[PDB]
């Protein structure tokens, strides 16, 4: 990621191999407790023998849940998928909320499948069909590493003549399917017209015949997706139906089911992989009462994956529900059925540490009195207000002609830009001419 | 009769989902819903073991 | 390795634990305790085997935690997985493609399960030769490993087999009745090592035996699945993607009459099974409505409750209910009790689930997690201890202590004292 | 076979052997799956 | 007798090394439909 | 504008048309899809057709008065041959808005193709 996000310095939960938390380590500072509850999940997620157990996050905002949650999936690796979702994306206009769930789920749960691909590549000098219909397809591809000479299956045969391949044309065939690609002409035809439009593509370098053994990671929703709706077809049905506009639909349980099944054969072949994955829902307090009752269902299944929830409200009152209330926003019955984690606010020195890290990673050089007055900054309205202040004094330092952070540029980006506290001041003691 | 909108794009920009061979398993092994219409219960119970 | 089905909140329950009397055993197929509830259980689990009486209903209700949706799994599991069990949440049928009481209709249906029994002679063969003189008439020659034999072809046959292309070396059925002709595989000669293959090329065996042969073809599907299949010209499709729609009252009773046919003939016959509604309370007063009256059919499954609301307010309405369901609805079901568990009960289900986790206690950290969950839930108590078998993993230890159970404790902190937390820094969270 | 060369059949006996663990290989991953109706089942499960 | 006040064809999308296959494919595609469905929208001709 | 001559196919498969009005006569090649569009029309060797090229729009508005006598019961319409000349070309102000050509290139109905027909 070239560009800086929120969370770019988080490279880890900082733990040791005791699984205590370092004061200062991989980005995160402090919550120390927090990131020792994180190590131990993700301990859990990596022993793949649990499904379905469920972690809250639970603290005042800014206090680093999703920090939290994005060291566990760098610590985790880019193997085991981690899904991001937002408590207010379940309000889908084309199916309803609960199959939003889980399709998330789904795609949480992921599948590892190694598998070797052939593939014949190369120009034709040779396009002969053998007739008995036809018994087999004889076809020339050359490379710069020689000719070779392939009997094919008469039925690609029919890709050939869709794909109008002729000689002189730079193809690859699957050796697994028998799908035909004529990606060009070569360009040694290049000069046979002085004008036509046609994309002229070099010789392929390596063998006609290529090998590569490949390791590909697919979730249990793109399984589903993808025997949702038929693929191909000549029928004038399936044509027509390409035309439709791809809607997302309400995928059977049989089908989830027949799709466990096939894994699961495919798992016992020794082909395939199950890697449980972790799904992430932030803002879950966005979810309503219809969200958590079937949320209660689907963490009891024995196929579900790890679900880290995160919340700041205190107790609010419950979205689908009239008047009742719960302590984050989360049925008392769904706070049953997990594990919480608290986070708690950061001291003085633990603000300056972030602030450190925030402008080291942004590559800005803050001084001392510019790092301590920011800190204070911090103490007198927010972290996050402090941090979101160091670009914008660098920048100021930058057109001034300097190299780093001085404690004007930071009292001169006070001065230009507001946080929240100090514009309700101002909105307070200016409600009338305001809009109401 | 108004001519056609010509949108122009980069050509890179149409080859954004196209994956090689090379990079890509066989999705066809997970394939059940091509099944249907085509194959029949004879087949994969009684006759294929 | 590791199986796309795991350890989950319910993988140790295997059954209701009753004997041929029905008789509760105080630890048996994964359950402990709810010894009543159990009984009742398996009164209703005989009640839908007999399959005679239709659309009875019965509520487990409860505290939270007091084995509800243990007891639904171990009637799904002590019954058969030939007999239908559709589970479904509340919140499930509030559907965005059809309405909630097309959702019940087909959650009721998709609970019959109809067992199907098919038995269709085909010719079965490897193609020798094909003749055709001019698409008027020909001969086909299929021969098998004892046999070969040539056939005259029609004007029919002679299309069907142009159209699928069907060649020398190709092993086809060929179904007696309907003339539909479908290709199993080709045979492999030295002639036929391709390099590349087609996505359906695959070669199989000559068969053997006789030519003609009997296929006989035993599957069980639900009447919703007919529903589906005779709802739109290619419905197998919706049995995929799921967009049935609302599926017209003159199908569904043109399929129910056609079913009931088959029944009398002995092509088909009726599985009832069980639809199990999991927190039944989040339905609104319109579903409730329909239940009293779907239940009331012939063709209605054993419809299975699960509650945990006390008098509470019913969705869609601004009345007080005993269980969050109108009183005509709770006449018409049984209601079964289930009672919070005690000390020894809480912990024999901690060394079913320790036996499950394999994780190995020692008996003062069964007694401390025991108080733990007393105190604080039983489910607090199952987490910790796959929590305190992962700390103690972690320090190179084979059974986990007190220690590690303190540990997690500390850690990972259950809704009282998050809650007392909470409240105690209570300004700093948003929107109190 | 005075222009026998062992190298080149050794090279095209391996390209034989390939091939044919090829063929049996795409044989069976080509008819692994079964459908979860089959046709039998949906015709007789067809009204008219 | 309602005729729409301005009338155009699709917007076109045009690249200037295109994938070579995108438009033989959705010419065949194009070809096929009109060939199966034209004779079906001969009814609808006076409408038109 | 004029009646028809000869509609002789040109192998997808071109038209060649003749038209003759009152003033002359002139021999025309056409698209295929203008020769879809007569087909469609029904348009035989002596009738009177109206072709807008812009648009493609191709209208066949009678048998030609000449062989309005050669039966008693036809079942046909019959028009005068046309007096003008067999291209023209008239120029007219045309009122639309912006939301009109924001339609028109929105939902393209303009291409006369099966893809129009099915969006
Ligand atoms: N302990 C910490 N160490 C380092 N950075 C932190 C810590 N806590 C919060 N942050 C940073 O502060 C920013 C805001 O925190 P955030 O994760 O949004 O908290 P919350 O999720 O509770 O709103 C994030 O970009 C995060 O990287
Ligand atoms: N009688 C029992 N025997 C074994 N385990 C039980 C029993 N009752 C409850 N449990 C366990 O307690 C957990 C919560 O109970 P459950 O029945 O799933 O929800 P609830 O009873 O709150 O509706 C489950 O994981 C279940 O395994
Ligand atoms: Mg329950």
């Amino acid at each position: 990621t070239q560009r800086i996000a929120s969370h770019s310095h988080v490279k880890g939960l900082g733990l040791d191999e005791s699984g205590l938390a370092k004061q200062a380590a991989s980005g995160l500072v402090g919550q120390e407790n927090a990131r020792e509850a994180c190590g131990v999940i993700v301990e859990l997620i990596k022993s793949k023998k649990m499904a379905g157990r469920a972690v809250l996050l639970a603290g005042p905002p800014g206090t680093g849940k999703t920090a939290l949650a994005l060291a566990i999936a760098q610590e985790l690796g880019s193997k085991v998928p981690f899904c991001p979702m937002v408590g207010s994306e379940v309000y889908s206009t084309e199916i309803k909320k609960t199959e939003v769930l889980m399709e998330n789920f789904r795609r949480a749960i992921g599948l590892r499948i190694k598998e070797t691909k052939e593939v014949y590549e190369g120009e034709v000098t040779e396009l002969t069909p053998c007739e008995t219909t036809i018994s087999h397809v004889i076809i020339g591809l050359k490379t710069a590493k020689g000719t070779k000479q392939l009997k094919l299956d008469p039925s690609i045969f029919e890709s050939l003549q869709k794909e109008r391949v002729e000689a002189g044309d730079v193809i690859y065939i699957e050796a697994n399917s028998g799908a035909v690609k004529r990606q060009g002409r070569c360009d040694t035809y290049a000069t046979e017209f002085d004008l036509e439009a046609e994309e002229y593509v070099p010789l392929p370098k390596g063998d006609v015949h290529k090998k590569k053994e490949i390791i590909q990671d697919v979730t249990l929703h793109d399984l589903d997706v993808a025997n949702a709706r038929p693929q191909g077809g000549q029928d004038i049905l399936s044509m027509m139906g390409q035309l439709m506009k791809p809607k997302k639909t309400e995928i059977t349980d049989k089908l989830r089911g027949e799709i466990n099944k096939v894994v699961n054969k495919y798992i016992d072949q020794g082909i395939a992989e199950l890697v449980p994955g972790v799904l992430f829902v932030d803002e879950v307090h966005m979810l309503d009462i219809e969200c958590f009752t079937y949320l209660h269902r689907a963490l009891e299944s024995s196929i579900a994956p790890i679900v880290i929830f995160a919340s700041n409200r205190g107790n609010c009152v419950i979205r689908g529900t009239e008047d009742i209330t719960s302590p984050h926003g989360i049925p008392l019955d769904l706070l049953d059925r997990v594990m919480i984690i608290r986070t708690m606010l950061y001291t003085p020195q633990e603000m300056k540490q972030i602030i450190k890290i925030r402008a080291q990673t942004e590559g800005i050089n803050i001084s001392e009195e510019a790092l301590n007055h920011l800190g204070e900054i911090g103490t007198k309205t927010t972290l996050r207000y402090s941090v979101q202040l160091l670009t914008p004094a660098n920048l100021l330092a930058k057109i001034n002609g300097k190299d780093s952070i001085e404690k004007e540029h930071v009292e001169e980006i006070s001065e230009l830009f507001y946080d929240a506290k100090s514009s309700a001041k101002i909105l307070a003691d200016q409600q009338d001419k305001y809009m109401k | 009769i108004t001519p056609g909108i010509c949108f122009s794009t980069a050509s890179l920009v149409l080859r954004a989902t196209d994956v090689h061979p090379l990079q890509r398993i066989d999705m066809g092994r997970f394939d059940l819903i091509g099944l249907e219409g085509r194959v029949s219960r004879y087949e994969a119970d009684t006759f294929l073991p | 390795v590791t199986r796309i089905e795991r350890i989950g909140a319910h993988s140790h329950i295997r059954g209701l634990g009753l004997d041929d009397a029905l008789e509760p055993r105080q630890a048996s197929q994964g359950m402990v305790g709810q010894l009543a509830a159990r009984r009742a259980a398996g009164v209703v689990l005989e009640m839908i085997r007999e399959g005679k009486i239709a659309g009875r209903a019965v509520l487990i209700a409860g505290q939270p935690g007091t084995g509800k949706t243990a007891i639904a799994m171990g009637m799904a599991q002590a019954l058969g997985p030939d007999t239908p069990f559709t589970a479904i949440a509340g919140s499930e049928i509030f559907s965005l493609e059809m309405s909630k009481t097309e959702a019940l209709t087909q959650a009721f249906r998709r609970s019959i399960g109809v067992r199907i029994k098919e038995e269709t002679e085909i010719i079965e063969g490897e193609v020798v030769e094909i003749q055709i003189d001019r698409s008027k008439v020909g001969k086909l020659t299929l021969k098998t490993t004892e046999m070969e034999t040539i056939y005259d072809l029609g004007t029919k046959m002679i299309e069907s087999l142009t159209k699928d292309k069907v060649q020398a070396g190709d092993v086809i059925t060929i179904d007696k009745a309907t003339g539909k002709i479908s290709k199993l595989g080709r045979s492999f000669t030295r002639a036929r090592d391709y390099d590349a293959m087609g996505s359906q090329t695959k070669f199989v065996q000559c068969p053997d035996g006789e030519l003609q042969k009997r296929k006989e073809v035993v599957h069980t599907v639900s009447l919703h699945e007919i529903d589906v299949i005779n709802s739109r010209t290619q419905g197998f499709l919706a049995l995929f993607s799921g967009d049935t729609g609302e599926i017209k009252s003159e199908v569904r009773e043109q399929i129910n009459a056609k079913v009931a046919e088959w029944r009398e003939e002995g092509k088909a016959e009726i599985i009832p099974g069980v639809l199990f509604i999991d927190e039944v309370h989040m339905l609104d007063i319109e579903s409730f409505s329909f239940l009293n009256r779907a239940l009331e059919s012939d063709m209605a499954p054993v419809l299975i409750m699960a509650t945990n609301r006390g008098i509470t307010r019913i969705r869609g309405t601004s009345y007080q209910s005993p269980h969050g369901i109108p009183i005509d609805l709770l006449d018409r079901l049984l209601i079964v009790s289930t009672t919070p568990y005690s000390e020894k009960d809480t912990k024999q289900i901690l060394r079913i689930r320790c036996e499950e986790e394999d994780v190995e206690m020692s008996e003062d950290a069964y007694t401390v997690l025991t108080r733990i969950g007393l105190e604080t839930s039983l489910r607090y108590a199952i987490q910790l201890i796959t929590a305190a078998s992962l700390v103690c993993r972690k320090r190179k230890g084979t059974e986990v202590q007190v220690d590690d159970i303190k540990r997690v404790y500390s850690l990972f902190l259950d809704e009282s004292r998050s809650t007392q937390y909470m409240k105690e820094y209570q300004d700093a969270f948003l929107f109190n | 076979s005075p222009f026998y060369l062992d190298s080149l059949e050794e090279k095209r006996k391996r390209q034989r052997s390939e091939r044919l663990e090829r063929i049996f290989q795409l044989s069976e991953a080509h008819g692994a799956l079964a459908p979860v109706y089959g046709t039998e089942v949906l015709d007789f499960c067809t009204l008219p | 007798f309602v005729m729409p006040p301005v009338e155009a064809p699709p917007p076109s999308l045009h690249a200037c090394h295109p994938p070579p296959w995108l438009a033989p494919r959705q010419a065949a595609f194009q070809e096929q439909l009109a060939s199966e469905l034209w004779p079906r929208a001969r009814p609808l001709h006076r409408i038109v």
